[PDB]
């Protein structure tokens, strides 16, 4: 799973390609973000994208991105265990 | 799959579905709630006034004098399913062909509750079975 | 394995309710009470002729104005019978005076429920609760006779008339058409030994049927074998005049 | 069925209920390194704040037990505090009835011996934190003990805990296998910790910060934890090496 | 395959979403997901983010 | 039909709910209907009783607690004779040592600590009765609804037992009436009467089938009945 | 502690702990009792499968619990002694504070009472074991014979068997002895109740021990030799 | 498969199944928020009304232990009661041997252990409650959050109930603007707005506010109600800006 | 699917299933709602107050509450009357639950 | 091919019988008196009970009646 140093590079990729109002929080995202895999920032991009759908916005706020990190991390957590490698 | 065709994802045709089981214990929470078994009617032991409509079903085919108080046999019996009620009555008719008697009397019924319940008290199925309920 | 304090998905405790049906087990308790005094019959059933049916008691005196009956599993109820004589007992050398029945069925109540696996020091005496009921009959000058039912559901009702035991169910459906208000000492006797008649598997006779009354002047008195035997022959007579 | 919840042996003849405990260790990824000084000791352990809201000053898994003992937890936090406390009367008692100060042996072999009864009642559950104990004891010098849910415990040159832990213990290694010695030399206290952090750059890969370390350092007759000023000196330190 | 063929829409009858009751909140989320990448594409499009796959 | 999470106290099921303390709820769906209301200067228990049969007398119902304080039972009597015997003492511990009238409010949280420290313990069956608590302190008028949970609420009027909607339906219509109704307690006891005819499912009111209590800023607390109720019918 | 709720009822009604007690009773030996005009005797099966058995120094099916109350038993051998433990305290406590030597119903009712409570008492399993108590209350000589089971109810015979073919005891039981007639004397009790033994035994005049317990505290057993005589005279007696 | 029905067993993962699912019965109860001020701390907890019968205030949901530590809770509602009745021992017999009243990092251990040791046996059952809890001492404000599993951490806001989701990122927002550490008297009116705006998820059954605050400089350092007319400005400034 | 523990870790997780939509029990305003679109099919009244019988049900799934419909109109058929009454509803949740022993004076 | 174990032979008058007959005779038999009030009739029966309580007696009977 992505380290601590790495993780901040994967956001970087995928915040890049959306629309954005210039992002400053992923130095605070990277930090909530445990045992999140490469599949999980891609989809957090996303789901920051769906509350800039309802707000009708056009770009994503960095308050939408502190909400997306939540909100991925409550489920993911709960109803999948991911495997211990050897 | 059965599961899956009693709520489809179309109306299905004109099924009604019939369930008998020895332990509802066993059964999954999918199967129980209503739109796919929608009504529990539970066969529960016969109280004492069931135990006497059960002797009149099985008699009615024997010979038996007339002196027999089918409510003094059945206020004897314990608490007993109609299974038991059956071979209560085949033994009768047993002692009554063992002791060369064409007609059964109120002595070879007596004799007949003694040896169902006595010995079988011991083989009662519905002592473990009605603990799953 | 289910514990014993376990409810069930409708809320009875199930060993309180299983207890229920050994009552149903039990020989026949019957109990009228009238405004002249209560009169208490038991079927005894002895179980051989070899077996004496003397020795087999059902009825007991608690105090000389309480008396008691018996039906299920009677030795459970040696222990329930021990702790009333107490109470009653007790209660008279506190308060110079003799307990109410409705006081003393309720402590005997309070008892019943004691089951349990134990927590801390509490006291739990059994396992599952007295596997008997009891008729426990009586009269104190504040509300004339009275007539209980106390059963392990740990709740007790006052009757006119009840009866428990193996003729339960036929044996009250007799009672709700026979008694009234206006009937004699003399009366509910013959009353009490054609209801046992009628439920009873044996023939009647005056060795394996029992009669007690309670009356305020006399106490609490057992019928000796010899008086039982009159009544016996008096109510062959009241059925054959007609 | 019931051979596998409670501590009996299985059928094979292993205790799995506590080979479960040792699993439950490893799920808060920490990382721990801890080295012997030559009049000192040193341990810093990863200190990861995953909340904006959380005060970044009480998550600590550096507890003091006495002037003597230092503690450093690895392992789920409300086991660490019952643990803690427990560490923290027996130092006291041993105090009050034999007149010394407890060293750190005996308290290492008071806590292994809780724990195996732990394994032997039916009703206890094995408590699932490693407690690894620094001291500068007085007759031995400086020591590391490292106590775990089983029951067993053992004297360290140097030691790590932690999911990334095999990475750390190769530097370890490899460090006494060149040096031929028992415990890193440099008088100084200040330098032992220039160089424990060296190590834990390399073996996680990761680059610190001064709020992603917390450090302990036990010295005659104190035991501190360095504030978040002094960890940014360290840090510099390196920097400028 | 035949079976496929007849997995396909024969018309599942008319429910409308007034005859869900109750469960508003469950409505949206899921025509956020499902309904929306289909028609309003192109929103999605200039936004840069993928669409939600299931 | 029976759960595999129906074992003690203890255990959780994975919907989070506790199993027992459910079931403990039910005792009280099975017993007989029993409708309290307050207004600002009275409080009322209003008790459909039940007996066995005919031969049969009727149950008790209406405790009197002290001559301030008094509750309505609807479910299994024992676990009722332990929770009233319980008050009885709490209330005489407070006018022995602090010389109080124990305050409603707080019989209520005492009442509920003693209901939790069952349902945390193994072995232990839940208390499995609903009990109405009224009584009149300091503070005025006040009536408390105690569930087996061990949740205690502060209402103007609720019901329990057997078919209580049906009751609790007219008093959410007429709170606003019966509640200015002070200084006059003939009326209130009236309301009260009204509320549970309409949860009879045809069991017919009775001169021996009802019971009435009052407690108020003049009265203690007494229980009407056989005869003394049937002014009220 | 240890209380688990060992005895608990079934939905038929019964205790099975209770009911699995009794039929431990009836794979015992078989003790047979009958009183006669002024004597009790209790007749007691041997186990003489064994041999190489001393019968000097070996504990017999008969053990006096007083000078006047006897008792013999069914069942477990090992948990009989705990009620014999008990019976001989009781009877030495009642002589102590009340005075005069117990009744033979008093001491029936403390052994059946005992019975009774290891049937509540959580941690604990029913006794496996019915008894005989017998004896004559002191200054009188109506014969008494009581039995107890592990149920814990009581009840006086006139003539009772327990154990392991008893159906067949009691039925000759219930044909020789006449209720109002007692056999006439001490000699005739003994013969009807050796006559009915040697049904179910299938002879052996070692196998029997019989022991007769008269008004006034005459206990006395009698020896092989006896036995021997009377069973060939019955035999011979039957036989001719 | 046997690992779910007990207490302090170990499934072969590493988790005690009974005490996840303790948090599952802790996220149904009612939406909770606690914010620290620079001075002090405010709870404020959203109290559903069920029904025209409940009596309106008078059903507090905020217990207070000693003069100075406010707790609130969410889950299930006796079982916090009795955590509370716990702590009030403990805090009057550290109050009895050391003569100071009980500072608040020490109270916030002495319900942790009573907690962590209802994980430890079969015969008790893991508490289902979240705890907010804080006040002031000597050495200044703090605040605790209690998961029923038995941790606590320091926080700057803290939030329980179905409305957790919307609550914390409604915390971060306010740690934002005001890094500073926002004055106690403004605190009142931002824990309002808070709570309502958590409260648009559950706008089915309207509600009624209960605040509290205990500050150094406003009640001197005591614990109170917010009451009267501070209370009524509350409701009047979270409802005029989410119209 | 009604048991999502079970599923192993790679049929979950985002990027496949990116939205994880939770269905709660209906709340009792929703019992409301519920009873009232099923009931327009079958014949009513004024007398009905759907507000009562909304309270009543206690952890009823959205397929329960559509039973206790069919159920009302089942006894509503064997007395033989026009239309379904108030009485009918709040006998149908009885038939519903599982209840089949009422109250044999068990309980005071 | 439907045997026949008469409906008399079913013990007593019992409420459980009747349960049995609206589920699964009345609606092919008579719907005329469902369709006025717009019922949808039930469709499963689960019967359970102790061995030995005619569970599957009630089956044959109403495997001709049908
Ligand atoms: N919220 C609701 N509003 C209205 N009707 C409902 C609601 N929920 C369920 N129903 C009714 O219940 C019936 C059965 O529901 P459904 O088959 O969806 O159960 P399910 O949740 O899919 O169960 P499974 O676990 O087998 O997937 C539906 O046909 C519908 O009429
Ligand atoms: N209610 C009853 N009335 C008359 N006879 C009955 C009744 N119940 C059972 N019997 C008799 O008992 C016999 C066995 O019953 P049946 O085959 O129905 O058992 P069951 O209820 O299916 O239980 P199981 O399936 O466990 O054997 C029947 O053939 C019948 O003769
Ligand atoms: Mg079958």
């Amino acid at each position: 799973l992505p380290n601590e140093a790495g993780r901040l590079e994967i956001f970087k990729i995928h915040t890049a390609k959306v629309k954005k109002t210039g992002e400053f929080d992923f130095e605070a995202a990277v930090k909530m973000s445990d045992g999140f895999n490469g599949a999980d920032i891609r989809n957090c991009a996303t789901e920051a994208g769906f509350f800039a759908i309802r707000d009708d916005r056009d770009h994503i706020n960095p308050d939408d991105l502190m909400k997306a990190v939540r909100k991925v991390a409550e489920v993911k957590k709960l109803e999948g265990t991911i495997e211990y490698q050897k | 799959e059965l599961i899956t065709q009693l709520d489809g994802f179309d109306p299905r045709g004109n099924i009604k579905v019939m369930f008998a089981t020895n332990r509802p214990n066993t059964l999954d929470p999918a199967l129980l709630r209503p739109g796919r078994i929608d009504r529990k009617v539970e066969f529960s032991l016969p109280d004492l006034e069931g135990r006497a409509n059960i002797f009149r079903i099985h008699s009615k085919s024997m010979s038996v004098e007339r002196g027999i108080r089918w409510e003094l046999i059945s206020r004897l019996c314990p608490n007993s399913t109609g299974a038991e009620l059956r071979s209560v009555c085949t033994e009768a008719g047993m002692f009554a062909i063992r002791a060369r008697r064409k007609v059964a009397t109120e002595k070879d019924f007596l004799k007949a509750v003694d040896k169902v319940i006595s010995g079988y008290k011991k083989f009662s199925s519905t002592s473990r079975y009605m603990q799953y309920n | 394995d289910r514990g014993v304090s376990t409810f069930s998905p409708e809320g009875r405790l199930f060993q309180v309710e299983y207890s229920l049906e050994a009552i149903k087990l039990g020989s026949t308790a019957i109990g009228i009470a009238t405004k002249e005094g209560v009169v208490l019959g038991v079927e005894k059933r002895a179980t051989s002729p070899l077996l004496e049916s003397d020795s087999i008691e059902k009825i007991v005196e608690i105090d000389r104005h309480i008396g008691c009956a018996m039906s299920g599993l009677t030795a459970d109820a040696r222990s329930m019978i021990e702790h009333a004589r107490t109470a009653a007992v007790t209660h008279n050398l506190y308060y110079d005076e003799d307990i109410n029945v409705e006081s003393l069925t309720q402590s005997v109540c309070d008892l019943a429920l004691r089951f349990g696996e134990g927590a801390s020091g509490e006291e739990r005496l059994m396992s599952r609760p007295f596997g008997v009921a009891l008729l426990i009959a009586g009269h104190d000058a504040d509300d004339g006779y009275q007539l209980f039912h106390a059963e392990p559901s740990g709740t007790f009702y006052r009757y006119n008339a009840k009866a428990i035991g193996s003729g339960s169910e036929g044996a009250q459906a007799e009672l709700l058409n026979e008694w009234h208000s206006s009937l004699t000492l003399k009366e509910a006797e013959l009353l009490v030994l054609k209801i046992l008649k009628q439920v009873m598997e044996e023939k009647l006779d005056e060795n394996n049927a029992q009669l007690s009354c309670i009356t305020k002047q006399d106490g609490f008195k057992i019928y000796d074998n010899e008086k039982t035997a009159e009544l016996i022959k008096e109510l062959k007579e009241k059925e054959a005049a007609e | 069925g019931y051979d596998r919840h409670i501590t009996i042996f299985s059928p094979e003849g292993r205790l799995y209920q506590v080979e479960y405990a040792f699993k439950a260790t490893n799920q808060t990824n920490i990382n721990s390194l801890a080295v012997r000084g030559k009049d000192c000791t040193v341990v810093i352990s990863q200190k990861k704040v995953p909340d904006k809201l959380l005060d970044p000053t009480t998550v600590s898994y550096i507890f003091c037990i006495s002037r003597t003992i230092g503690m450093v937890v690895n392992g789920p936090i409300p086991d660490a505090r019952n643990a803690a406390l427990r560490a923290k009367a027996e130092a006291a008692e041993f105090r009050y009835k034999y007149g010394y100060d407890m060293p750190c042996d005996v308290l290492a072999k008071r806590m292994a011996n809780l724990s195996q009864i732990y394994t032997q009642r039916a009703y206890m559950r094995p408590l699932g934190v490693i407690l690894t104990f620094v001291s500068v004891d007085e007759e031995l010098g400086p020591s590391i003990y490292k106590t775990d849910p089983a029951g067993y415990y053992v004297g360290y040159k140097a030691t790590a805990t932690g999911p990334k832990q095999q990475e750390i213990t190769t530097n370890l290694e490899n460090h006494f296998k060149k040096s031929k010695i028992d415990h890193i030399n440099e008088e100084s206290w200040e330098k032992v910790v220039e160089f424990a952090i060296t190590h834990m750059i390399d073996a996680l890969g990761t680059e610190f910060s001064k709020n992603d370390l917390e450090v302990g350092v036990a010295t005659k007759d104190k035991f501190f934890t360095l504030s978040a000023e002094n960890i940014e000196e360290r840090l510099v330190a390196i920097a400028e090496q | 395959d035949s079976r496929v063929k007849a997995m396909e829409v024969d018309e599942k009858p008319t429910e409308t979403y007034s005859d869900v009751g109750g469960l508003d909140k469950q409505i949206e989320e899921l025509v956020e997901a499902i309904v929306l990448p289909m028609k309003r594409a192109d929103k999605f499009k200039d936004m840069g983010i993928r669409a939600p796959k299931g | 039909f029976r759960n595999n999470y129906d074992g003690d106290t203890v255990t959780f099921s994975p919907t989070g709910r506790l199993f027992q303390v459910e079931y403990a709820l039910e005792a009280i769906k099975q017993g007989s209907v029993t409708v309290g209301l307050r207004s600002n200067t009275h409080a009322v228990l209003v008790a459909l009783k039940r007996n066995a049969d005919e031969l049969s007398s009727y149950q008790k119902k209406i405790i009197k607690c002290d001559e301030h304080m008094g509750l309505s039972l609807a479910g299994l009597a024992p676990d009722a004779r332990v929770l009233s015997n319980y008050l009885r003492q709490q209330c005489n511990y407070s006018s022995l040592v602090f010389n109080r009238k124990l305050a409603v409010e707080r019989a209520g949280h005492l009442l509920c600590d003693k209901a939790q420290k069952n349902t945390q313990s193994y072995g232990g069956r839940p208390y499995g009765v609903g009990l109405l608590i009224i009584g009149y302190d300091k503070s005025g008028a006040h009536l408390l609804e105690f569930q087996p949970s061990g949740n205690v609420t502060e209402l103007y009027g609720t019901a329990i037992g057997a078919r209580s909607q049906g009751a609790k339906t007219y008093l959410e219509r007429t709170l606003d009436t019966f509640i200015k109704i002070d200084g006059n307690p003939d009326e209130l006891i009236k309301a009260g009467v009204e509320a549970i005819s309409q949860s009879l499912r045809d069991e017919s009111l009775t001169v021996d089938n009802l019971s009435i209590a009052i407690v108020g800023k003049d009265t203690p607390f007494t229980i009407y009945d056989g005869e003394a109720v049937a002014k009220y019918i | 502690g240890y209380d688990r709720a060992l005895s608990i009822f079934s939905p038929d009604g019964h205790i099975f702990q209770v009911e699995y007690a009794l039929e431990a009773v009836k794979r015992g030996t078989c003790a047979v009792g009958v009183k006669g005009k002024n004597c009790v005797v209790l007749g007691c099966e041997r186990r003489s499968t064994l041999k190489l058995q001393d019968t000097r120094i070996t504990p017999s099916k008969v053990s006096k619990i007083d000078s006047h109350v006897v008792l013999s038993f069914s069942g477990l051998n090992a948990d009989s002694r705990i009620l014999i433990e008990k019976a001989r305290v009781e009877a030495q406590s009642h002589r102590l504070t009340l005075e005069d030597p117990v009744t033979v119903e008093y001491l029936t009712r403390y052994v059946a009472g005992v019975q009774q409570r290891y049937t509540q008492s959580g941690g604990v399993r029913p006794f496996g074991v019915s008894t005989l108590i017998a004896g004559f209350d002191p200054r009188d000589d109506e014969p008494k014979l009581y039995q107890t089971e592990p149920s814990g109810i009581y009840s006086s015979w006139s003539a009772q068997t327990i154990g392991r073919n008893s159906k067949t005891v009691r039925e000759f039981l219930e044909k020789n002895y006449d209720r109002k007639e007692p056999p006439a004397t001490v000699e005739e009790c003994v013969k009807l109740t050796v006559r009915s033994l040697l049904e179910v035994v299938q002879t052996g005049a070692k196998n029997i021990e019989i022991t007769v317990v008269k008004p006034d505290s005459d206990i006395v057993a009698l020896s092989s030799e006896e036995i021997n005589q009377y069973v060939t005279q019955i035999e011979q007696e039957k036989q001719e | 498969t046997g690992y779910d029905l007990s207490n302090s067993v170990f499934s072969p993962d590493g988790r005690n199944f009974q005490v996840e699912y303790a948090v599952k019965a802790v996220e149904n109860g009612t939406t909770s928020i606690g914010i620290k001020c620079n001075d002090g701390v405010v709870f404020a907890v959203e109290k559903l009304i069920t029904s025209k019968l409940l009596v309106p205030q008078k059903n507090v949901k905020i217990q207070v232990v000693d003069r100075h530590i406010g707790c609130v809770y969410s889950g299930l509602i006796p079982d916090g009661r009795h955590l509370v009745n716990r702590g009030r021992e403990e805090a009057a017999s550290f109050k009895k041997l050391y003569k100071t009243p009980i500072p608040i990092p020490a109270f916030a251990d002495r319900l942790g252990q009573y907690v962590q040791a209802h994980t430890l046996y079969n015969s008790v059952r893991p508490f289902g409650v979240s705890t907010i809890f804080g006040g002031v001492d000597k050495n200044g404000a703090h605040l605790y959050m209690l998961e029923p599993s038995g941790s606590y951490w320091g926080y700057k806001g803290a939030a329980t109930g179905k409305g957790r989701q919307s609550a914390k990122a409604e915390l971060e927002k306010l740690v934002d603007h005001h890094p500073e550490g926002l004055s106690a008297r403004e605190a009142v009116k931002q824990a309002a707005k808070i709570i309502y705006l958590a409260h648009e998820d559950n706008k089915e059954k309207d509600f009624e506010l209960e605040i509290s605050w205990c500050s150094l400089s406003e009640t001197n350092g005591l614990h109170k109600f917010v009451k009267g007319d501070l209370l009524q400005e509350a409701i009047d400034f979270a409802q005029k800006e989410i119209n | 699917t009604n048991r999502v523990d079970v599923l192993d870790p790679a049929l979950l997780r985002s990027g496949r299933l990116d939205r994880k939509i939770e269905f709660p029990l209906p709340s009792e305003d929703s019992r409301a709602q519920i009873l009232q679109i099923h009931s327009r099919k079958m014949t009513t009244d004024d007398d009905i107050n759907w507000q009562e019988l909304a309270r009543s049900t206690d952890e009823f799934n959205g397929a329960q509450l559509k039973a206790v419909t069919v159920e009302a109109g089942m006894i509503a058929l064997r007395n033989g009357q026009s239309s379904v009454k108030h009485e009918d509803f709040v006998e149908g949740i009885s038939e519903v639950q599982a209840r089949k022993s009422k109250s044999v004076s068990f309980y005071a | 091919e439907k045997p026949d174990v008469t409906y008399s032979d079913v013990g007593g008058c019992k409420d459980q019988i009747e349960k049995l007959r609206e589920v699964v005779e009345l609606p092919l038999l008579s719907p005329e008196r469902f369709a006025t009030l717009g019922i949808d009739p039930p469709k499963g029966i689960l019967l359970y009970g102790p061995p030995g309580t005619g569970k599957t007696l009630c089956a044959r009977a109403v495997a001709n009646r049908t």
